């Protein structure tokens, strides 16, 4: 993808994270597990809902459209009616298929960028209190309990409260 | 102690296409293309369609004896012809401006069939019992239920002049016919006038008809021909028929009420006690999706017809378990 | 079951977060 | 010491829509949809339109007595009819191929109205003063300004044959009429001959007309009818009228000059001394925008009509003060 | 947004920066204030001008188009004419609306990208002579006068001339 | 020691446009717009077109004497008229429903020209030698090759009635004419019946014709006129001609075979021994590109016509040497 | 571009790298030279091939379409036929030109993304064993010979193998 | 007022940088 | 010449990697 996160430096997805499109995996001494990012998933759901609803609303309702009949000396008019019907059908089939393709590409990139931005947010919070171990994972230079993890999740990580412990552990 | 950032994966096998890639398996997607119908003809917002069955528009409006069940019908939401709608004109000839009459009926929601020239009182000086074997009914020779074959009475066909004033407050569809015998002996035996003419006039209609006598190839064992004509009489206007032969007079006419959203379709499906907002010749559609690939012919409020075999929008992520 | 984590009126997230 | 990277914010309340979000307030945007017109009919590149007013195309070209102010007009940029343009054919009947004639006039930029058969010298053996109360003028009975009702003179209607050679170097539009009396007594009184006929021929036109006598419902207190015909005479070609009754002869014809970009519209607006490049039935447009939602009917160089209520393109940033 | 700067790690806009779409805020002891990046703003204006011009020029002028008249026996031809008119109107309304929507999305992403790239080039110049403070701000490990700030803005920051001083103060 | 990340640059001068920037030089790109044709008329999947040359459809089907080399042609892939296809109707008049006949021929792949009424045996009691100087051939007066001018024999034109039963298993195109002399004396001299008529009937066709005598302006030195009619006789059906004057009888007819993908084009190009899948009036196209800007008129399987001057997709990088 | 690599922090392209869209330049004491990244170039070629074939296959084929003829009393029908032909031609010209423009923009951004992601993956591999000297180039804090360079290209860079040598030379 | 910081023939940046 | 570094059926990479 354009942003290099999904199928990129985060090689695979998590079947064990059943509650959200994006989220976290934690492993401290208190244990291990997944924590879905519910706010980002809800924001993405709102965006994609708007997208699908846009596609549906731009296609206004198709009211009654039936064939017409022409006598044996109206072959030109019959063929013109046929040309009109077929041209409109060509154009609408083209528009539908191409819109779906382009929006699919945009949606995949949208999710890719969401994951990349989540990763960068955690990185900006952690600074040198943790190391980048690749595959989207960080390793803390200190003890981080479940409330420390949750403060990483909601964007209130306390860097000064662990700076000393982690620069002694970083040596 | 570790924290990792990741994304969802599930058991989905849904695949979508992009411009750069085909068959991308994704966690979540939604179909935008309706391909399911119920296979039934249904009511349109509670109003049942008019099923012509073995008859077509012509047999219905003229009163082909095979279409007698259709006579008391008064309102409908759309008109259904079948591939077997062959009973139309029984006596061979030309239905003039027939396609225009069908286009007119496509915007008619109801009508009143009424007697415009009562048989037993409008034509005292002419015979009205003319029938033919081309319009058989139950084995016997008969004729259209809405028209009257006027013939000579006691060896004479006097000049007739009959009129009707439209007091229905609605347009009135009036149909008549003109008979063209195969030879002048039939012309004289039937109408006792060899230089016959017909004149049909309204305030905005004005036509004269002259019989064209000649022997034609036999269609339904008839060498004569019969041409069929129609007009719309405006409210308060009068129609006048004047003739000294060959007039296939109107007996019943139709006071029309106009409506929107109706039409004529050809369908092989059967009527059920269902209600829909979208009817196609293959079946009814009940869907909120924007596109369908079921049929280009639609009545009501339907999705847009496209030739696509698949329109699937990705909503979730690339699925990488 | 009867409870969902997300408001998803179009079914865009399928059965995700649904209990 | 600090340095920061940031983006613009202002007081703008402009909102746009995107596919992921609606009503994004943005710092700068541009409207692409024109919705302002001046409410006036204007000249088109300096050339005023032809306003028919109470008359329609038929009353104009035939010379309905209610349309005498339109006789001296010669050039125009487009043609305007109003919802009250009802003075057309005053003697009832049918204008044959009238819609095709309007389509022909849609590409005429100017013409010369000229006397093709002068009243005082072209019909010495016929009366030329026939009038009717259906085409009244200032209380008195009158007739079309461009046609001539030829009648019997001294109890005789001799066979007439008059021709005209197109020396104008331009197409010549020629209009005539055929009169159909209600009864044979009026036919004999007006034209003496009961088996009358009219023949109109050019190098590429060829038609014969037969009177159809019958009593019609009264329209404008006339039981007779009058059918109106027209043709285009090619430069250097000759038109021949031959008759022994019922001919409504041409008196004035039109030498046509063709142009591009003109048309006929129906409008309730009023003429001002304005100039425009784009005219709609609601008003003139003065815009460089690519779209408009004012009216689908356009004359000149106009934006593309769309049903949209808003087409706003964001040019600046998401506005977060 | 896709690139996470606008309404992202730079949470708000600057009403005090009135002369450009993107720019800087400086704070040294000679004072504080805003500095619009006029060249990036000008290149963005060029791009957006090309975009608007493209939409306008693809929609070439609509020459005379009026209604037609049909007699009472030409209802089929009349209905064909209005089917043609209405189908073309449907297609053009759809085209206009969705073109505007998609290009609006792309324009917002374009500005997001420009801000992110400006931030990244400043970071690339500063290296370890400054610390990242979040919200798009840097804090110098040394003294940076107005000419030094302009050095950062024009792409001519002298890293060696402050390297020693800032690794003294960095400790 | 250093490692760098970089991208390709080359000597390409290919430029593309984007929405944000014009004339972007790129390393690699592909053209999607076909602008090259071969300038020739070629065969379509091995089958040569029908070249009418100096003749148009009318001259070909009636058998204009200038079109004799077209008499033996039996099959074709498309039909080519030129800007000089002027030899059609040689005796002036109206070809009725001519455009519909051209539209019909647009779906004919082959036919068999056959003698429907042999000259020496179908009209014993009439003269069949009528020729005209309007249809000259090699200096002498002549006539259409597929029609026969029936005239009085020994002072009499008896009432004729002739029939043909379609045993071809295919539609048969039958053409005939009706002569309208300029004066009563020519009518008498040619057909010796002043009240003449023609009747043409099938099971689904029914028309009667009456001569219209009048002096017309001279076209090709002819003051008379000749109207041309046609019909399609269904397999197994019978056509009957009945007349006592003025019938230009059929002599040869066409048993039509239908096909797909043909049409009639006008073109100035020359025929070569060349095979194509796509033919335009300017030349043949041999391309797998999706668009072309050569000509909107296409025969076969062609790219989509557009007004674009350039459609170039970038495939590589922005080129920065 | 959106991702800031092409014509961005990598100011120009390499005429000397003739065998690939993206790649590397190496400089050790074994010598100098270019190394195209063939797998990423092949992936990009696959994507762009799919894109071009998508355009081509969405356009289908234009079967026989010829003019029609109308007599002198069929001017309305003639003009309706002209309106139909001209409207369809307008729509298809607009669709073709706009699709080409939009996909051109997307293609350039796709390539920009690929270069940016290549750079970021090399940086992720090197970590502190090398310095960022701008212009997309890294400078190793140790000796890296031709197979160490191939180790960087193939994704198999051994960080612990040069960890200590480069921390010593980094001082 | 009369002087603009930017070349903006289409009015794409409104009054920004306008003096 | 006869050998290509890449599979490029539509020719979208021109003569790149072609020998
Ligand atoms: C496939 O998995 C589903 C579980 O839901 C999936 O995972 C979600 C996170 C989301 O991605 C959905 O779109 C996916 O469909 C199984 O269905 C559920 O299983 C749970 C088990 O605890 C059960 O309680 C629910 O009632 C089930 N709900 C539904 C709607 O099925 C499903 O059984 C799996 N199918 C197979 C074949 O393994
Ligand atoms: C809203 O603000 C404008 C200032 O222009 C805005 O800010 C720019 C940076 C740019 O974003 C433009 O697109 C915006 O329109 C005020 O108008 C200006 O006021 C000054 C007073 O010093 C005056 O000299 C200018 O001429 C004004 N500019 C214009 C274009 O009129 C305006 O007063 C503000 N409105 C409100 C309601 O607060
Ligand atoms: C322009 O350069 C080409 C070489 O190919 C270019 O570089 C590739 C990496 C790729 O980007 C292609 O798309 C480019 O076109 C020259 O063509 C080759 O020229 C050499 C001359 O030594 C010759 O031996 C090769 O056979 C040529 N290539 C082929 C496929 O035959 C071309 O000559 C250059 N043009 C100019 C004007 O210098
Ligand atoms: C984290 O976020 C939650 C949700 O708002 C909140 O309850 C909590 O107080 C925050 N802080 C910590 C330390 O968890
Ligand atoms: C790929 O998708 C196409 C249609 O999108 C389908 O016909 C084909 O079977 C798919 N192939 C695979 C391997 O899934
Ligand atoms: C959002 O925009 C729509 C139309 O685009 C409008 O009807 C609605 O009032 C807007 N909502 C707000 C909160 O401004
Ligand atoms: C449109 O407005 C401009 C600006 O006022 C004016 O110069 C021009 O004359 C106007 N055009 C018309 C046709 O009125
Ligand atoms: C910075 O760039 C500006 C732009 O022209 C230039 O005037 C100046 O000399 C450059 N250098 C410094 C140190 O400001
Ligand atoms: C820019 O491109 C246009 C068409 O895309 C062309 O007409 C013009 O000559 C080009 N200009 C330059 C300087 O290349
Ligand atoms: C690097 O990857 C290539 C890929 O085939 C492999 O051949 C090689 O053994 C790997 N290791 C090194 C040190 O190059
Ligand atoms: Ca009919
Ligand atoms: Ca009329
Ligand atoms: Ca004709």
């Amino acid at each position: 993808g354009l942003f290099g996160a999904i199928a990129g430096f985060i090689e695979g997805g998590w079947t064990g994270m059943i509650d959200g499109w994006y989220g976290y995996h934690h492993q401290n001494e208190q244990g291990s597990g997944y924590a879905a990012d519910q706010k980002s998933t809800q924001n993405a759901i709102n965006g994609i809902t708007n997208k699908v609803n846009t596609v549906i609303e731009k296609m206004n309702i198709q009211f009654t459209a039936v064939g017409k009949e022409f006598n044996k000396l109206e072959k030109r008019m019959e063929n013109l009616n046929k040309k009109v019907d077929d041209g409109f059908l060509d154009i609408w089939t083209y528009n539908a298929e191409l819109l779906v393709l382009l929006e699919n590409e945009r949606t995949l990139d949208f999710h890719d960028s969401n994951v990349k931005n989540l990763y960068e947010k955690v990185k900006s919070q952690l600074k040198n209190n943790a190391k980048e171990i690749g595959n989207g994972c960080f390793e803390f230079y200190h003890k981080c309990d479940n409330e420390c993890m949750e403060s990483v999740r909601n964007g209130t990580y306390d860097y000064p409260k662990y700076s000393e412990e982690s620069k002694l552990n970083r040596e | 102690d570790t924290i990792c950032i990741g994304y969802h994966a599930n058991n989905s096998t849904d695949t979508v296409d992009t411009v750069l890639e085909k068959n991308v398996t994704v966690t979540h997607s939604v179909n935008l293309l309706e391909d399911s119908h119920n296979g039934k003809l249904c009511r349109l917002k509670g109003i049942a369609p008019l099923q012509l069955g073995k008859c077509n528009i012509a047999g219905w409006l003229l009163g082909n004896p095979e279409c007698d069940p259709l006579l008391p019908v008064r309102s409908w939401s759309y008109i259904v012809e079948t591939p077997n709608s062959e009973n139309g004109i029984c006596y061979p000839g030309d239905f003039i401006d027939y396609e225009e009459l069908r286009e007119q009926l496509s915007s008619v929601s109801s009508f009143e069939r009424f007697e415009i020239f009562p048989k037993e009182s409008s034509w005292p000086n002419h015979n009205t019992n003319g029938v033919t074997a081309a319009c058989s009914h139950e084995g016997k020779s008969s004729f259209y239920r809405n028209l009257l074959w006027l013939t000579e009475k006691e060896g004479s066909y006097p000049k007739l002049k009959n009129s009707y004033v439209n007091k229905k407050g609605k347009e009135v569809l009036v149909l008549w016919g003109i008979h063209h015998p195969p030879n002048s002996k039939e012309q004289q035996n039937l109408y006792q006038n060899e230089n016959a003419y017909v004149s049909v006039v309204t305030s905005n209609y004005n036509r004269r008809f002259t019989p064209e006598i000649a022997e034609r190839p036999k269609v339904r064992d008839q060498a004569g021909r019969m041409n069929y004509y129609w007009t719309l009489l405006k409210p308060g206007d009068t129609i006048i028929f004047e003739a000294n032969g060959n007039l296939i007079a109107p007996m019943y006419a139709f006071a029309l009420s106009r409506g929107f959203g109706s039409g004529i379709i050809t369908s092989n499906a059967s009527m059920h006690e269902c209600n829909t907002k979208c009817q196609t010749p293959l079946g009814a559609i009940n869907s909120s999706l924007p596109y369908q690939n079921i049929h280009p012919v639609t009545i009501g409020e339907c999705p847009k017809y496209v030739r696509s075999a698949k329109l699937r929008m990705v909503t979730g992520l690339r699925n990488i378990p | 079951x009867p409870v969902s984590l997300y408001e998803d009126p179009l079914g865009v997230a399928g059965g995700m977060g649904v209990y």
